[PDB]
DNA sequence: ATCTTCCCTATTTAAATTGCT
DNA sequence: AGCAATTTAAATAGGGAAGAT
């Protein structure tokens, strides 16, 4: 590897990287550096490169393209290194970004007008209750709508009324309308849990008028009339002209603001919201020191006075000015160009070359990978996201050990730490074993990497590592989590965060079929957000369903048609890159994406079927699935097993299903030597990590190691009773599954446990589906609901399989690629896609996806809840000491196999199992007994 | 004032992209839009091209000129197969070496003259295939591909009319066309309005090739305005035959390896001034148009 | 024939010899070009970079060799 | 403190000649009594040779051994003629891998163990020969490389002592010195004392192997007390044991192109980097001296 | 300045300081701070030691080399070497191991000579205890520290297996620690990662008893990858077996004096190295290698 | 001695402005 | 619009002195 480094830096830091650039490479002269060195040589230029101090201005090529560029030195746009950069260059009608500037700052000088009450001012002197009855937001929004129904609020004196208690202060102008929500919202969103409201409201401001008093700001309302008695002590000399300088940008540039559109509008507020809360918080997370007295805004930790309301309000202005300024006008740092990507894949990564048939200038691009597994998913999503240049990315990921699995993919192709940053926000205790220095494993989190320019608007200088790895990640491998918060929040700043990471960063979500439909609802706003600033969304889901992937479609479609009127920029379309292991196809895309989406559908059906059927389902004729299981197992392990050895997979809903299967089948009676796992979600820290390193290294069938995992020498059937925990994101490889329905895309996925390292084809059968679901002995109106899309809305006709599903059936991605409205009622396939449909729709409703309106509303972050779970206490076992009502229990010890104990950890219990004992057993972990 | 640099010689090779191209201190620059500005070696340039939002001035293109770089505009296609129409600014004030012209008059104007020089030129691109073959792709002396340039021999052999030069001229680049395509395992059809690399690297090489030809054109005083191939389909000038002369030869082989390699258009422009400055494409093109002339 | 120039020079001297030889290569930069040209357009670019004045900077390396070395030369 | 680079991945190498070696703000630069001060990437340095003339500071030493470079010197017992004792100071701070130490030890106290591995060390002679190919030379596939290399084999499978194996290294590399220069039609005696290019070029070439293989033993912790080969003439112990491995596949070729084509010693040493860190020649010899103790 | 080392019988480690060493009408002499040349004798140095602030030439490298005074750079001091080459029999004449060196490897390689050998450098742990009696430290001859030499001397004797000697080499180590915790009033328990005094102290002390007792097992050409008690997987564990003799008896009385008299790290690193100038410890654990070799 | 840190020391580059064509 | 003259100033290089090892 031969790289070139050039310096453009002044000071003495053209000195002291000169001595680290020097150590590591042979000197040219005229401060360039040039020669042969390795790639983890590179990653330790990069760690002791950055580290050494701010200024760096460094500059490297390998061959010709750049490796990497530290600063935010502009270096190459076509030719590197430039002459002079003076100022002055474009200067355009920039219209937007001074119509940001104009809100912003008129917002943020009124922002905190409402502190100026007798009530905020014994709030912080502490003598009356710390919660306000209506809180200041709204205060000062009253003050700056009674002072527009008054004065003429664009160019007159500014002069506070005497205002009273609005249950409303949104009236019909636009920009005072953005101005008030924007003064209002600038802590927390309101929330209008009014039905009709929520079911008619779609503009801007005919959604903005059903924002009232009562969503969230008016608390407990006794001391109103102290809540609204103001002084007006704010009329000062500097306070007074920023007010007149801001007031009247605004004045010169709204006249572009009603010739927007409705998606422009609400993305361009929720950009001026965002950066409000940037400087709001920037000015009060730091101390200034200085006060006027007589009015105060915030309390230090000593509770004393400071931060006097006039010179907080200007503060929060230039605050947030600085935000805008930053946040519009970054070139933001990007990953290096990793060497071992940009070579031809060979063999079964050959499908990887169809980065050579996309456009490497596009400036927008919506990938749907539609990959199979095993073909290396997300390396073809960093080649197609290197092959538009340097990459920044967010690799959003469901689980913590998937983003480790992505991340120890990363690390060991070409990408060191100065670039990626895998970001899993709970410090789990799942530590190696065995040997520290031969594990060669372990992705951990320390980011070398480089802190970018926008850690200065932020409070405090960002946070310290985990909100440094969030924002100044090139490539940011996280847990979705940590990007899904950029689309809104109910309280707080959290939404700034994510929305600054996205705004400048691309978005790479894997295999989304796997949320739920609301996660799914979230993660394409997300998709939409992050369209809206020109950024490429890859999807990479091989199980896709023609209505997810419309409906991403028609998110980042809205995103790029922001994007495109923002720039003023005529709206071309999108650029669509539809892909799989088969091929790829590159459409401008405006109108009919569904004729292109299913025949390219269609094609890779056609490319999926000439191949060998790999997972041969049969459906059991036999009612109760007990025995339906026994015989399953009898016949699965006499038809497909490795010399007398066999794996098995008995995939159920839930835990005390799984515990019901493990339970009869330790209780078989049988002349087969079976060795049970119980394989579900509720275990302790200890033991559920343990059966995690345990199974991926003895259903790993690439190779013959596993040999000496088990005990393969005598004929033995190892059945792993498991919940859909092995059907999400679990490398596995099974010799035969009996599954019990509960959704289609649990059929495919199980289906891509058996078989998936091998490629011998079954001869008779190796999946046995069961006849129902064990819910249907407990309710038999509805039975799919756990772990399914059947629901109260959406109910099966009959819930038998032989009704609703064939009886014998290829299983593959087919069904749930074709995509079925009719005939939802008597089939599980169409079922699946009508609810995907009719959940996922091209609306805006409240829990929507092309929502509008309700952005300004937290209603989309209320009724539309992100991992949307039950209760969940977490009853926590204390070195071998449980914590609740637990009790501790001994399971059968009949046919267990494996059987790891735990000492420390902690189990999540819903509240409902709560009330009876959870009877931790080590075994298998939670039940009802 | 010194020899001035033969134009034969001159190596530098540009297409500027989203930059107004300006002169600063002394020097021709072009200034893109963040604050960059990076020098055009004017006295080595043979020609810079000017893609969208590009802007030049009036002193720039002087120094070009004076200095005999000839400049073009890359957009200007607005049909559906052709490359339409590209703007090109000759560097006139030098007044050029004229009986080159004469010769070529002589030849034009006689109808079987022209017929003759345009027998010769069309096996110039199978000598070309045979001289200039390159380390990656296809390799020329196969079968497939010494049939078809012989069958195209035998053609234009025994052709007498243009229109029988215009249909073999298609075949030949049909044939040529496809069995790159069947080399790098692609579908390629030939469309300057598509998205895929292997055709924009090919306008991108037609923009090059452009640019070539009118410099050896121009280093020998030639017109574009005397074209000795024409027809409804070919009506580009004299560039659209000395500019595909290397195509087949030069630049779809590398438009085809750099659309396989896949990385940016960057290292196109480079890898064209590399083949085009290591074996001498411009004072091989040159010397070819000399031993036309004289004979 | 692919040559680089390294330029040591100090302004105004950087300024105008920066001026003439960026007539004949590409900038690599941060006064070092890099470039293909003929030797004898190589002893075009010699003949005018000594007229050009005193004082002046330049080094040569085709290949490595020091084809031109103009001035005491640090190297 | 990070992983430093691994010394095998290590690809700048220098033997300086003339000059004052030391550390100005931490960087190790040599200066020449011109004033001129060049870097030395010490990070990355595999070897710094020092040839007559020169000097070194204490921190230069310093801040090279925390690094992982070897320092020699060509003086002492650099006549290369004895080959007794070229003066070469390793980095023994860092405490070493220890295992490779203990199969070589084993391998070496039994003597027929030794014996062995002293036969697969001479194999590695053929090996290097196969595995590093050169086009500007001496085929390896032709009749008299083939038939001396399968002589070699032949006499070696059959040796029973180190007197033996002696002999059969007389026959190898006097006859490989004497094929590439029967080839390069140039008279050729092998003299460390010699101004002839063919030898001053050798013996540089023979200071970079020694490098390399110095540096490929202290990286495995093997020292060179314990040679494989024993004999009059073998005085030096293990590290021209290691280094005579790549004289006649690398060494002695780049040489005698060197000498041939007529290069300067700056671009020979440079061809010699070039040839040791495209082929990664260290990490080579690293993995097979881990061949050759394994058990 | 200039440091006498006497390190086996005749021989003497000089240790160079500040001074800058050539070759001075015809033998090598150096130039010191005070601007005063020093020369050295040939003839009753074999060791000579490059300490901070110190160049060496080329030619009085290769002087030093021939006339058999082989040097060692190494941290001012003189006990903390990081660069030297291995010990050889005779320096110019041969290329031989040392007898030592040989001796150490069979004696190593015999279960039961290693077994011996451990045993016999736990007795001179014990020896080193009573030799080198301290001031400050605690009496070697009270009553618990005599019982813990003697429960020591015991285990050691009547133990069979290497594992038994490490329990009872760590009951033994910490045990001193505990009397000297005893005797500081303070709760000390031997961590390497805390910033207490005591500790870092003893750390830092460690690390010059490891630089010591390495140019000790250098000195007899000794290497670092066959240690005694620890593992054979321990890098440089020779090194750590080899200071653990001086460990207890001198490294931790030293380093209790000086955390509890409080004062800074240079002070006592001069502290350290004229307590191994005054007694000769240097010298102490090269006659306690030669009585383990020979055996 | 070697090397580092810092203070002169002024020598040396880059920007800035502005008539002039 | 490019440039030139010409100021203005920020920074780069170097030498001497003193303090560390
Ligand atoms: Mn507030
Ligand atoms: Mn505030």
């Amino acid at each position: 590897m031969f790289i070139r480094i050039k310096c453009f830096s002044k000071q003495p830091i053209a000195k002291k990287v000169s001595r680290e650039v020097s150590a590591y490479l042979e000197y040219t002269g005229n401060n360039t550096w040039e020669g042969h060195i390795s790639g983890q040589g590179v990653s330790n230029l990069q760690t002791k490169l950055i580290n050494v101090g701010k200024g760096v201005k460094v500059v490297c090529n390998y061959q010709d393209k750049v490796l990497f560029a530290i600063g935010n030195v502009a270096m190459s746009d076509t030719g590197s290194v430039p002459k002079y950069t003076t100022k002055k260059v474009y200067k355009p009608d920039d219209s937007i970004f001074t119509l940001k500037q104009g809100l912003v700052g008129v917002a943020a000088l009124w922002h905190d007008l409402g502190k100026a009450n007798s009530y905020f001012q014994r709030k912080l002197r502490g003598e009356c209750n710390p919660s306000d009855p209506v809180r200041h937001e709204w205060v000062s929004g009253v003050i700056v709508s009674t002072f527009a129904k008054g004065n003429d609020w664009l160019s007159d004196d500014f002069i506070i009324p005497e205002v009273k208690h609005s249950d409303n202060v949104f009236g019909d102008d636009q920009v005072l309308n953005a101005v008030l929500w924007l003064i209002n919202t600038h802590h927390k969103k309101g929330l209008v849990e009014d039905p009709i409201y929520r079911a008619t409201k779609t503009m801007f401001t005919e959604t903005l008028q059903c924002v009232n008093v009562n969503g969230g700001w008016f608390n407990y309302g006794d001391n109103i009339d102290e809540c609204y008695k103001i002084d007006t002590s704010f009329i000062t000399d500097t306070y007074v002209k920023q007010l007149n300088r801001y007031r009247k940008k605004l004045l010169a540039t709204k006249h572009i603001w009603f010739t927007l559109g409705e998606d422009q509008k609400i993305a361009i507020l929720q950009e001026c919201r965002v950066a409000l809360m940037l400087g709001d918080s920037n000015f009060s997370s730091d101390l200034i020191g200085g006060d006027g007295s007589h009015l105060y805004a915030n309390l230090d930790e000593c509770g004393n006075l400071k931060q006097t309301l006039t010179q907080h309000l200007l503060g929060v202005t230039d605050c947030a000015l600085k935000a805008l300024f930053t946040i519009n006008h970054h070139k933001p740092v990007k990953a290096n160009f990793i060497p071992t990507i940009a070579e031809k894949g060979e063999g079964k990564f050959a499908w990887q070359n169809g980065v050579n048939m996309v456009d490497s200038s596009i400036d927008n691009m919506f990938c749907i990978n539609m990959a199979s597994t095993g073909k290396g998913k997300t390396l073809a999503n960093l080649k197609l996201l290197q092959h538009f240049g340097n990459v920044r990315c967010s690799f959003g990921l469901g689980m913590v050990s998937l983003t480790k699995q992505t991340a120890k993919q990363f690390l060991d192709m070409g990408v060191d730490y100065n670039s990626a940053a895998m970001v899993t926000g709970f410090s789990k205790s799942r530590f190696n074993l065995g040997s520290e220095s031969l594990d060669q494993d372990e992705v951990s989190v320390e980011y070398w990497g480089q802190t970018s320019s926008l850690s200065k608007v932020f409070p405090n200088n960002n946070a310290g590592f985990k909100n440094k790895k969030l924002l100044s990640a090139p490539i940011l491998v996280t847990t979705t989590d940590h990007l899904v918060k950029a689309s809104g929040v109910k309280k707080g700043n959290k939404q700034m965060l994510p929305y600054v990471r996205c705004m400048h960063s691309d978005l790479v979500l894997d295999e989304i079929d796997d949320y739920g439909i609301e996660d799914m609802v979230v993660l394409a706003r997300l998709v939409y957000l992050t369209a809206c600033y020109g950024n490429k969304v890859i999807i990479s889901s091989a199980t896709i369903t023609p209505a997810i992937s419309n409906i991403f479609y028609e998110a980042y479609s809205s995103g790029y048609k922001v994007f495109c009127a923002n720039k003023q920029t005529t709206y071309k379309g999108v650029n669509v890159v539809w892909w799989d292991e088969f091929g790829i196809k590159v459409e401008k895309v405006t109108d009919q994406f569904s004729n292109l989406n299913t025949r390219f559908v269609n094609k890779r059906i056609t490319n999926l079927l000439e191949s060998t059927p790999k997972h041969k389902a049969l459906v059991v004729d036999q009612d109760d699935n007990m025995e339906a299981v026994k015989q399953s197992i009898t016949t699965l392990h006499n038809a497909h097993n490795s010399g007398g050895v066999s794996f098995g997979l008995i995939r159920t809903t839930t835990i005390k299903d799984c515990v019901a299967v493990t339970q009869e089948l330790q209780n078989w009676e049988t002349d087969l030597s079976i060795k049970i796992l119980c394989y579900h979600s509720r275990f302790v820290g200890d033991t559920k990590a343990q059966m995690e390193e345990y199974l991926s290294k003895v259903l790993n069938r690439k190779g013959d190691e596993y040999k000496k995992f088990v005990d393969t020498t005598t004929p033995t059937a190892y059945i792993v009773v498991a919940t859909p925990v092995v059907e999400v994101g679990r490398d596995f490889d099974f010799d035969w599954a009996i599954i019990e329905p509960s959704s289609e895309r649990s059929i495919v996925q199980c289906a891509g446990r058996v078989l998936r390292h091998r490629s011998s084809t079954p001869t008779t059968h190796n999946i046995h589906i069961l006849k129902y679901p064990f819910k249907f002995y407990r309710n038999s109106n509805i039975c799919y609901d756990v772990a399914g899309y059947e629901s109260k809305g959406y109910k099966l006709k009959s819930k038998n399989m032989l009704d609703i599903y064939k009886k014998e059936s290829i299983v593959n991605s087919v069904n749930r690629l074709q995509g079925d409205a009719a005939f939802y009622t008597k089939s599980l396939t169409a079922l699946e896609h009508k609810v995907l449909l009719d959940k996922l729709t091209t609306d805006i409703a409240d829990t929507n996806v092309f929502v509008g309106g309700w952005q300004l509303t937290a209603n989309p972050h209320e009724y539309c809840k992100w991992r949307r779970g039950t209760k969940n206490e977490d009853l926590v076992l204390t070195d071998g000491k449980w914590s609740g009502n637990v009790t501790t229990t001994k399971p059968i010890q009949s046919k267990i196999w494996r059987k790891w104990q735990g000492e420390n950890g902690s189990i999540t219990v819903p509240e409902y199992l709560l009330d009876k004992t959870i009877c931790y057993n080590d075994f298998y972990g939670g039940y009802e007994n | 004032m010194q020899k001035q640099i033969l134009t034969s010689q001159k190596r530098n090779m540009y297409i500027l992209s989203r930059c107004k191209v300006l002169v600063k201190n002394g020097q021709v620059c072009h200034l893109h839009e963040d604050g960059n500005v990076y020098t055009v070696p004017y006295a080595n340039t043979v020609f810079i091209g000017l893609a969208e939002g590009t802007s030049i001035t009036n002193e720039a293109m002087s120094m070009l000129a004076a200095n005999g770089v000839i400049v073009f505009w890359t957009k200007g296609g607005g049909y559906d197969m052709f490359a339409a129409d590209i703007i090109c600014h000759l560097p006139q004030a030098d007044y050029r070496p004229t009986k080159y012209m004469q010769n070529w008059v002589r030849l034009w104007l006689d109808e079987e003259k022209k017929l003759s020089a345009a027998k010769e030129i069309l096996k110039m691109r199978v000598d070309s295939l045979s001289t200039h073959v390159h380390d990656f792709g296809v390799d020329v002396e196969n079968k497939r591909v010494s049939s078809i340039v012989n069958k195209f021999d035998k053609g234009v052999t025994q052709a007498t009319s243009f229109e029988s030069l215009l249909g073999h001229e298609g075949t030949f680049v049909k044939s040529l066309y496809k069995e790159y395509a069947l080399e790098y395992e692609i579908e390629f059809k030939r469309d300057h309005k598509s998205a895929d690399n292997y055709n924009k690297f090919l306008t991108l090489g037609n923009y090059y090739a452009y640019g070539i030809a009118r410099s050896s054109l121009w280093a020998l005083g030639i017109d574009n305005s005397f074209p000795l191939l024409h027809g409804s389909t070919r009506r580009g000038g004299l560039v659209f035959d000395v500019a595909d002369i290397i195509k087949t030869s030069i630049i779809l082989p590398l438009a085809f390896h750099a659309a396989d390699q896949g990385m940016s258009n960057t290292e196109f422009k480079r890898s064209c001034v590399a083949y085009f400055d290591k074996n001498d494409i411009l004072a091989y093109l040159i010397n070819n148009i000399k031993r036309l002339c004289m004979e």
